[PDB]
């Protein structure tokens, strides 16, 4: 699960 | 097509409301229209368009998973992969649409860095989440295609940009997930991902420092 | 319809599939597939179909509120109005759809008394829905047939249910609110909750295990609701 | 505000 940008929410 | 008689003004207009309203939907659906006038994106703009599309298809990704996951621990029976093939085939409209925009009216030989780097880093970013849930000579397309998008904005990035420009850096991130989770190059991902959080520490003195931890954190769940 | 060749059990599973993922229109979509077999609900059923509405046309609703303020916030530009028409014509779309079913398929003079309720209370609730968006000549045919819905399913509760029975007290909760906010009648809405929390009271010993998380956190409903109001 | 069931 890497982090990506830009997030959501 | 559906926004052809709508001014593009309040076309951007509505795409706000429905950011408000939280109806991703119709805001894509809205900046879609406003593209299609054939104008440049402001700064603002391209915003509202990312924005709207990363949730779209950011609910259809974990909508996706969970259900791609139902169908590992249980496989008994058609339905749950029918559902996932359904979310799919909407999530590969999706992608296909927004990179319909980007070679039809948003990727130009003109315009400032910053720009041209935005569009090729989302056409890396839609052909990576087709090549999530794609299988054999499609995906191997749909790589190559990730990647020489992903490539080409980079180039473009070292040569105008300064490393700790945020979109160069969001860009760089998702390139080295890329490597690591999609194309099976953790060697070029983790290079990628440390040489970027160096070239940034050293002009260093806000939305940098996020993807400065997101790629220290990606580092530590790879190394 | 879409859902004619596929079999009811798999519409349920795929219903089951559609929540866990959050697509509640898909889920809403599957349910109206099983109701059109034409066979009965399961109370579990019931539940699918009501959590996969009350999702699609709750977000209308929200959206439907936020836009509406902003429409007075500045009250020109014809942008804020019409974006407003168009969420509220998908809502009332949602609704008819609902009633619709409740009609074609749902509401029948068998049955259990809860399914009877049940149905009758949704009926009311989703003209409630289309009562908060209505105006005119429509807005007085609408609250009419909320009252005509909620007052029958109010009828079968008090002769075949007692009064603790989470349905009951739930329609009792849905039509005192519709006579607060909707039918401008804030003494009838505030006798209704309080007769019905006290009746409610008066038995809360004769509470069923599973009826009574349900039951009393629908009294505390009414309680809210009576503070709000006096 | 008032609080309608079910809730979502």
């Amino acid at each position: 699960r890497s982090c990506t940008w830009p997030l959501p929410r | 097509g559906a926004m052809g008689s709508m001014e593009r003004a309040s076309l951007i207009q509505k795409a706000k409301l429905a950011e408000q309203a939280e109806r991703y939907e119709d805001m894509a659906a809205f900046m879609k229209g406003a593209v299609e006038k054939g104008e440049e994106l402001s700064c603002e703009e391209r915003n509202l368009l990312s924005v709207a599309y990363k949730n779209v298809v950011g609910g259809q990704r974990a909508a996706w998973r969970v259900l791609s996951s139902i169908e590992q621990k249980s496989n008994k029976g058609p339905e749950v992969r029918e559902y996932r093939e359904k979310v799919e085939t909407e999530l590969q409209g999706v992608c296909d649409t927004v990179l319909g925009l980007l070679d039809s009216h948003l990727i130009k030989e003109a315009g400032d860095a910053e720009s041209r780097v935005f569009y090729l880093k989302m056409k890396g970013d839609y052909y990576r989440y087709l090549a999530e849930v794609a299988t054999g000579d499609d995906k191997k397309r749909i790589i190559d295609s990730a990647r020489s998008a992903y490539q080409e904005a980079m180039d473009i990035s070292k040569k105008e940009m300064p490393p700790t420009n945020p979109i160069r850096l969001g860009l760089a991130l998702n390139f080295s997930v890329f490597h690591y989770e999609i194309a099976n190059s953790p060697e070029e991902a983790i290079s990628l991902a440390k040489t970027t959080f160096d070239e940034a520490m050293a002009d260093l003195h806000k939305d940098s420092t996020l993807i400065m931890q997101l790629l220290r954190d990606n580092l530590t769940l790879w190394t």
